[PDB]
């Protein structure tokens, strides 16, 4: 049989919240957060600071229930999980000094090989006794696991559930025996009933109180605490209270516009509950008590993030635990503001998700591309721009023009930090103090004013030189007075210069003078006459530390050669001719992770850098690449003990080391010109840089990150595309609107649709004489749909376009057609009855934005809604809810078609390579067309028949297609076109098999890494949790190394809650559950340079390839992180 | 959970019931895509039809006790095997592929175990059991049903394990067929439950049909007689569904859709049902008679067993028709 | 790679099995005895194979098995007078696809493709593909048949490499039950098979309801190519099938009888 070889790893972690709780898991005196991110668990120890990020730990499984407990003789709170999977463990948080390991303390899987699962789905809840863990995994039935301390693989046993359709179920508190509450529904109406449950009988006895028929839509039960006990049922309409025979229930007005969805106990009194509902508000329930209950109070705080889940910390501080938007840290005050709201947000958390759409951009530079994407539902709707580089914390900016030379300068030798700082213009040179935080003029007497300043900084024995276009000037600190000068014997310009703290190396024309710096005096050495003109110099003291370099790089005219000198006798030590016949600019040693380099800008923006042996010359491991086109100014910086250089140029760039292979970061600026490390008393550990207008002074960080700008919108975005030529952004988006009684409908808040600059409405009368059909109600909610032309720079909405009553947009184009030069939008909707089962009609609608204004160029009614459209050789693709149609467009710019496609349920997804077409179905997984040009129809090349209910297809290369599908897995299909058969090849084989544990969304082809000169092809994907991930190809060779290397990895490396890798990752639905095959799980394979290399070398045994070592594999994983 | 599809397509990426919605729209259309007519007979005899364990072909028992095997993409013949002196009434291969079950008409053995690897021989017949069918959980025992009484045997002695019957609380069932829950714990005979580890009856269902014996539902919470839906645990009656009267019902491979197939005596349509409320789907009417139908694993293809011509005139050529699973014929279509 | 050829083509099987006739078998086809005792056989192969195997080898074992049988066949072309002129026209890798031909039907059997040889020989290998795709031989086991003659057209492995998971199969059909409607049959059997039919179908229709579908059957147009028994022949197998599928539609709308 066949096979694929495919390998996946993470770009971005999920972001989403999907569960948060509260309680005392790292020690029993302090409070913890805890986050379940679907996959990832955060641990947070609670603080007047905000939150403490103690330990992230991940598991292999979705984590669906998460709840900590406190069994009786234990000292602090364990912690139960359930996964999606139905892997249960309890886990136990132990602090061994320095390092902190969760451990399984109970393990097991709880899955009923026959089991309906159940509408609310999975529920999870503890008892007040801890005696007990219920779960609710499917319709009839109780799973029980006992917690007495022998059960260490979390022995379970069902109970048979009368009760067929559960909303919700908690453990009542104050009760004689465990006792669960829940609301149920038959067809009388729904209800709340009790049972206690027996442990030693195993069976359900009768319920406290008899059973009440609630709201029509009850759909959350809380426990109430003691004194008071029962149960509170939160409705769309009213809030109601349960006891023995105790009742109550209020319908405030408030709380009907929307529905409550999250909930949390704010006092272990039970006497207030926070209460979030579905657009974002935050409610106060207020039991009221005499003692007993009087009343249930409702109360409106403010507005926080559509929450997901809510958790009160201390002090009025509240967790937003947000899926739909950025989840947030949020303070309740006694005081409310100007607009009458509590809540004042402290602190907001970037959740992408979901990622609704994206798309790939080379915006700033080129060669690195950028994600666009649509993210977030209904409020909090944005766009993200997720940019692959390192960021700079600017603390200061200051209007100096045309710096051309920047230096660090110790001002008082008693005192050991930066606090002087001097800058180069042409021609003349200013010094300024950096007392405190703002900076002022000055000079230091014994430096010029008159000429340009090539250098300056602290050289030995207490003073400070400065080399100008004339002089070399030496200076002594504590007096301040010119001390020693040196010149040119016959006076002639400086041109290069070049220093250290013992040595000094300048240039005039093709003449070298070598200088030492002794007490009052300029020594010089030596002196030479170089064979050509001198381009750049440097002698930085590299290795065996010295502080005084036997060695001087050099880079000259008229032969494009980079000489390693030795000194003081000059003697040529190496000659490296470069490539071309533009001069070096920038030349420079330095030591990455303890091993030495020669680096070289020249002027056409590229860069060599050469291993470089420091004791002999030898320059070797020529490496090339290419750092824009302004020539590059190479400057050293140190972090911690590492060091850097960062590259001046019209692309700033910073160079690291990682596993002894060099980084190439983008740096997230303009152009820097000229750049100095400035540790000052009000800038320790800062940079001092000059955009040729501004000299701005900030804080670096460490390694290249992922950096997310927000657009917010306040809409939900649905679609993006890029057009390049008018250098702005397609995006579809929808508002929610409700009718009033006016009869017309009212937005709840302004949003990108609504303020655009320019807007306009479509005219369309292509749905008059259609029915007129189910009229909305007062207060019903309605969708209107819009096109947004946003500028690529500001991401202001420039448009906005609003479609037809009842169109929703649906797929969105940006190309040009046939033999039409312009560029323009096109646009696939539906009209979308909410009564009627699926749209019978629709538009395809060509826009074009030019000059500012958007204009309607052509019109086309269908019988359905288009669900994708793609340009397909200068032609239309699109879906119309069960057909493929390809158009074409007309001289007279109107859209004619040419073939159909009818083989389908609903045809959802398309993507095109060549004149292959994939199309991806509701149910039918997907499906191979060709369009046959010499007959100018569409050709059925190959089938998959299996019942995978697809959410987005891509195609790999023209063998292979990519899916993924509503379960969380992903799957490869191949075509056999060297086939005996047309059955053969008319079958596509399901090759590759993966569960991903998220749901993917969108496919692209692109990449975040700059790429240029192990691995083919890059596919990005973004999820309903915000995680963006990564497919590629690999060899038979590389596969089957990296899957010898996952089973040696999985062997080693401890699970959380131990769970099997191979099961985590294996595809499973409903139909069938198979092992994996075709794809490596990148994030393993990286997590081996997280493991210690005695773990490092367990692996590592009995291992070969092109023995193999711990540092051969370092190597070889080090690589693969580079993809991303 | 939005009525319009539209609707339910745009909350499933952004803010994940729905299924049950999308089901009624899958499975309310069927496409005929292809008719299998008996090799050399100007009047086809096919009797009964199910899909090979790959499901890369259509198994179509024939009037005379031939199994005639078609290749689904092709269509042309692959294999014909003698199985009985009888119309085939039954087939049932097993998931791992290397046995069959069918039933004859009147022949005697009226059942039989057939070998499905290299030779398709017997290995061992029911001789009396018109009825016969596989375990669920685990395919390792036979349950055969003769009038009142079932049988069990293990597929690989052929001896018979135990026998089920109860003539005080029996129900005589016209159609009678004895099957097993999806557990193996439990089994249905005449309308009585029967424990099978300690071959007691359970408890007896009442009478309120004459010819329909009732099946598990694969959920393994319910029990389907005719129109008449109990409670497994409790006994208490559930639905009441008058469409479900008389047919032989089916479920998909899932078990979230539930088929149903019925002058002349026949039936003319099968009904859908969503398998989770019973709330039907759709009734899609063939203008023939049926006489079996079957679906695979898929839920892809639907086989259906129709009689050529009129419905009152009881030709004699009868052939299997493929329908494609939630596909429809547009206007433009048809040219 | 004539083993791994013939691994694909034939199937390799490790533990003892039975063939189509019954026989002992191991490997690649390999016969071991023709004797019904399974301990006959275990002793055949631990003569053949060095040890003592209990009747389970392994792929090196087969192998060498296999070896020999390729040895013994190669020694019977050797010795043929219709295949040693074109068994030595051949290099290593066509040779091995006739030596697939005479394991499949014997060399008694590929000696009929004459003038399939004759081109073979005269290096004429697509004309000899052409005419060796119209057999029997072709027609029946085509998958086996275009894998060996496109070995024969371009002297490669191609037909045997990087291919996929072979498609679900099924038992070979029986043979034809009498009333088959090309193979031939007798007049005492067709009318036997009537009378045995009517035994049950007389015990739930009257006689005049049965002739009444011999009348129906008998007034149809028969082939004026048919004699009188072919014909008479023809009219018994109608009846049956109309007969057959009246007892079918009978029991499923009830009979109480
Ligand atoms: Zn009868």
């Amino acid at each position: 049989g066949s096979m694929s070889y495919n390998y996946v790893v993470t770009a971005q972690k999920p972001t989403a919240v999907n569960g948060c709780v509260t309680g005392h898991f790292t020690s029993a005196e302090d409070l913890n957060l805890l986050i379940a991110k679907n996959t990832r668990l955060e641990i947070y120890v609670v603080t007047a600071e905000g939150l403490r990020p103690v330990k992230e730990v991940g598991m292999y499984g979705k984590i669906a229930v998460m709840e900590l407990f406190r069994p009786k003789g234990e000292s602090k709170d364990l912690l139960f999980i359930l996964t999606a999977k139905y892997n249960a463990c309890i886990l136990e948080y132990k602090q061994s000094g320095e390092s902190i390991d969760i451990i399984t303390r109970a393990h097991g899987n709880v899955q009923d090989r026959i089991g309906r699962p159940s509408e609310t789905g999975i529920i999870g809840i503890i008892d007040p006794e801890c005696r007990m863990i219920g779960l609710r995994l499917y319709d009839g039935l109780f799973k029980v696991i006992p917690l007495d301390r022998d059960n260490k693989e979390l022995k379970a046993f069902n109970i048979r559930l009368e009760e067929l359709h559960v909303i919700d179920v908690k453990f009542l508190y104050g009760c004689q025996a465990p006792t669960i509450c829940f609301v149920y529904q038959d067809p009388q109406g729904r209800h709340v009933k009790t049972y206690e449950v027996s442990l030693r009988e195993k069976e359900f006895n009768k319920g406290p109180w008899k059973q009440e028929n609630v709201e029509a839509e009850a759909s959350m039960v809380i426990a109430v605490p003691e004194p008071f006990g029962g149960a509170i049922i939160i409705g769309q309409e009213s809030i109601t209270y349960h006891n023995g025979d105790k009742y109550l229930a209020i319908a405030p007005p408030i709380i009907k516009q929307s529905t409550i969805v999250c909930h949390n106990r704010v006092d272990p009194n039970g006497s207030r509950y926070l209460l979030g509902d579905m657009e974002g508000r935050l409610f106060m329930l207020l039991l009221e008590k005499e003692v007993t209950l009087k009343d249930l109070r409702v109360e409106l705080l403010g507005e926080t993030s559509i929450a997901e889940c809510l958790t009160y910390l201390d002090n009025g501080v509240v967790f937003v635990g947000s899926r739909l938007g950025d989840s947030q840290l949020v303070k309740l005050n006694v005081d409310s503001n100007e607009q009458g709201s509590y809540v004042v947000a402290m602190e907001t958390f970037t959740n992408l998700g979901p990622i609704v759409d994206m798309c790939v951009v080379d915006l700033e530079r080129q060669g690195q591309g950028q994600l666009v994407t649509c993210s977030g539902a209904f409020k909090e709707g944005s766009l993200r721009i997720i940019r692959n580089g390192i960021g700079i914390h600017e603390h200061a900016s200051i209007d100096l023009p045309g710096i051309k030379g920047l230096w660090p300068l110790r001002s008082d030798p008693n005192r050991e930090t930066d606090d002087t700082l001097v800058l180069s213009f042409v021609g003349q040179t200013r010094v300024l103090m950096l007392n405190g935080e703002e900076v002022e003029e000055t000079e230091l007497m014994g430096f010029v004013d008159d000429q340009q300043t090539f250098f300056c900084g602290n050289v030995a024995h207490q003073q400070l030189i400065q080399i100008t276009s004339a002089s070399v000037r030496l200076v002594s600190q504590e007096p301040k007075a010119l001390v020693s000068e040196w010149k040119e014997p016959q006076a002639k310009n400086i041109s290069v210069a070049s220093c250290n703290s013992s040595q000094v190396v300048v240039a005039v024309g093709r003449a070298l003078y070598y200088l030492q710096i002794h007490p009052q005096e300029l020594r010089q050495i030596s002196h030479t006459e170089m064979e050509h003109e001198v381009a750049c110099l440097d002698i930085t003291p590299l290795g065996d530390s010295n502080g005084l370099s036997p060695l001087c790089a050099i880079g000259l005219w008229t032969d494009i050669s980079a000489r390693i000198l030795k000194l003081p006798s000059f003697e040529l030590l190496h000659k490296e001719m470069l490539g071309g016949e533009i001069i070096p600019r920038s030349i420079l040693m330095t030591t990455f992770e303890s091993s030495h380099y020669l680096l070289c800008a020249l002027g056409d923006g590229a860069l060599f850098y050469f291993g470089l042996n420091i004791e002999t010359g030898l320059l070797s491991d020529r490496k090339k690449v290419t750092l824009g086109t302004q020539p590059t100014v190479l400057r050293t910086f140190r972090s911690l003990s590492t060091t850097n250089v960062f590259a001046c140029s019209d692309r700033p760039t910073v160079i690291y080391s990682s596993n002894h292979k060099l980084v190439f970061s983008n740096v997230n600026l303009k152009e820097v010109n000229y750049m100095c490390p400035l540790n000052s008393d009000g800038y320790p550990d800062s940079l001092a840089l000059a955009n040729n207008s501004t000299l701005t002074i900030g804080t670096i960080d460490e390694i290249q990150k992922l950096h997310i700008r927000t657009v917010p919108l306040y809409e939900s975005p649905r679609k993006i595309c890029y057009q390049e030529v008018s250098q702005c952004f397609g995006v579809l988006s929808s508002r929610i609107e409700v009718q009033d009684t006016s009869g017309g409908t009212t937005a709840l808040r302004p949003s990108a649709s609504t303020q655009a600059l320019s807007s306009s409405v479509s005219s369309s009368k292509l749905f008059s004489s259609s029915t007129a059909p189910h009229e909305t109600s007062f207060g019903e909610e309605v969708e209107v749909h819009n096109l947004l032309i946003i500028d690529q720079h500001t991401f202001e909405v420039l448009h906005a376009h609003q479609f037809l009553q009842n169109e929703y947009a649906l797929s969105l184009v940006s190309c040009k057609l046939g033999k039409d030069p312009n560029t323009y939008f096109i646009v696939g909707t539906a009209m979308v009855y909410p009564e009627e089962a699926e749209p019978k009609q629709g538009r395809i609608v060509v826009f074009q934005y030019s000059d500012g204004k958007l204009q309607t160029v052509a019109e086309k009614e269908v019988k359905g809604a288009v669900y994708s459209m793609v340009e397909f050789n200068g032609k239309l693709l699109a879906s119309i809810n069960s057909t493929v149609r390809l158009y074409e467009w007309t001289t007279e710019k109107e859209l004619r078609t040419e073939c159909n496609h009818y083989n389908n349920i609903m045809a959802l997804y398309l993507k095109t390579k060549g004149d292959f077409i994939l199309v991806g179905d509701l149910m039918r997984s997907v499906l191979l067309l060709a369009y046959k040009p010499m007959e100018g129809n569409f050709e059925e090349i190959a089938r998959d028949f299996n019942p995978n209910w697809m959410s987005a297809v891509e195609i790999l290369d023209d063998d292979n297609f990519l899916g993924a599908e509503n379960a969380f897995n992903l799957f490869v299909c191949q075509k056999d076109s060297a086939a005996t058969t047309d059955e053969e090849r008319q079958h596509l084989q399901e090759v590759g098999l993966f569960h991903l544990g998220e749901f993917v969304n969108v496919f692209c082809h692109g990449s975040l890494v700059m790429q240029n000169l192990p691995t083919q092809g890059s596919v990005l994907f973004g999820t309903v949790n915000g995680m963006i991930g990564l497919v590629t190809s690999l060899s038979e060779s590389w596969y089957n190394l990296l899957l010898d290397m996952q089973n040696r990895l999985n062997k080693v490396i401890k699970s959380v809650g131990k769970i099997e890798h191979s099961f985590w990752r294996s595809f499973h639905t409903e139909r069938k559950t198979e092992p994996a095959t075709g794809f490596i799980d990148g994030d393993l394979i990286e997590s081996f340079l997280d493991i210690s290399r005695p773990k490092m070398q367990e692996v590592v045994a009995n291992l070969q390839y092109d023995e193999a070592t711990a540092d051969d594999l370092i190597k070889v994983v080090e690589e693969l992180t580079r993809i991303h | 959970a939005p009525i319009n599809f539209t609707s339910r397509l745009n909350r499933r990426a952004s803010f994940p019931d729905g299924g049950c919605f999308d089901r009624h729209l899958i499975f309310s259309r069927f496409r005929p895509i292809s008719v299998f007519r008996e090799a050399n007979e100007d009047e086809s005899g096919f009797t009964c039809c199910a899909f090979s364990a790959r499901e890369r072909f259509l198994m179509l028992g024939t009037c005379t006790g031939q199994l005639k095997l078609y290749n689904v993409f092709s269509g042309q013949e692959e294999a014909s095997y003698n199985c009985h002196n009888s119309a085939i009434t039954h087939l049932e291969p097993s998931r791992d592929g290397s046995l069959l079950l069918t039933s004859a008409t009147w022949s005697q053995p009226l059942s039989a175990l057939w070998g499905m690897k290299s030779v398709f021989d017997m290995k061992h017949s029911f001789t009396e059991d018109h009825y016969v069918e596989f375990s669920k959980h685990s395919q390792d025992r036979v349950i055969g049903t003769k009038g009142d009484i079932a049988h069990i045997y293990d597929i690989q002695t052929g001896n018979k394990l135990l026998t089920l019957f109860n003539p005080d609380l029996a129900n005589n069932y016209k159609r009678n067929c004895a099957t097993f829950n999806p557990t193996d714990d439990l089994v249905l005979n005449d309308g009585v439950l029967w424990d099978v580890r300690s071959a007691q009856a359970i408890h007896k269902f009442d009478k309120f049909n004459m010819n329909i014996s009732g099946v598990f539902h694969p959920n393994g919470l319910e029990v389907i007689i005719n129109t008449e839906i109990w409670d497994l645990r409790t006994f208490h009656l559930l639905h009441t569904v008058p469409a479900l009267d008389q047919c032989r019902v089916v479920f998909n491979h899932t078990g979230t859709v539930m088929y149903g197939a019925m002058k002349s005596p026949f039936g003319s349509s099968f009904r859908t049902f969503n398998a989770t409320d019973y709330k039907p789907i759709a009734t899609i009417d063939v203008k023939r008679n049926i006489f079996d139908l079957c679906t695979d694993t898929k839920d892809c293809y639907l086989a259906v067993i129709e009689n050529q011509g009129s419905m009152d005139a009881l030709n004699m050529d009868t052939v299997c028709r493929l329908y494609e699973v939630g596909r429809q014929r547009l206007a433009e279509e048809l040219a | 790679n004539i083993f791994e050829m013939l691994r694909i083509d034939h199937g390799l099987r490790l533990k003892i099995y039975k063939d189509t006739e019954g026989y002992y078998t191991i490997g690649i086809g390999h016969l071991l005895t023709k004797s019904p005792s399974l301990n006959a056989a275990k002793s055949e192969l631990d003569k053949a194979i060095g040890r003592n195997t209990n009747g389970v080898i392994t792929k090196d074992e087969a192998e060498k098995l296999f070896n020999q049988d390729v040895d013994a066949a190669v020694r019977g072309i050797l010795r043929n007078a219709k295949l040693k002129p074109v068994y030595d026209s051949l290099d290593a890798v066509r040779r091995a696809a006739l030596i697939n031909m005479v394991f499949q039907m014997g060399e008694t059997g590929v000696a009929g493709f004459t003038n399939s040889l004759r081109m073979l020989q005269q290096k004429r290998w697509d004309e000899a593909a052409v005419n060796l795709a119209k057999s029997r031989w072709y027609n029946q086991t085509p998958n086996r048949a275009k894998r060996v003659i496109t070995t024969f057209r371009t002297g490669t492995w191609d037909a045997y490499k990087n291919l996929a998971a072979a498609m679900e199969r099924v038992p070979p059909s029986h043979r034809p039950p009498w009333h088959s409607r090309v193979v031939p049959t007798t007049m005492q059997q067709a009318q036997q098979a009537m009378w045995d039919l009517n035994e049950e179908a007389e015990k739930h229709f009257s006689r005049e309801e049965l002739r009444g579908i011999w009348n129906d059957v008998t007034e149809l147009p028969a082939d004026p190519n048919w004699t009188v028994d072919q014909a008479a022949i023809a009219c018994a197998i109608d009846y049956i099938r109309r007969t057959q599928t009246l007892l079918f539609r009978h029991y499923r709308e009830g009979c109480y009888h």
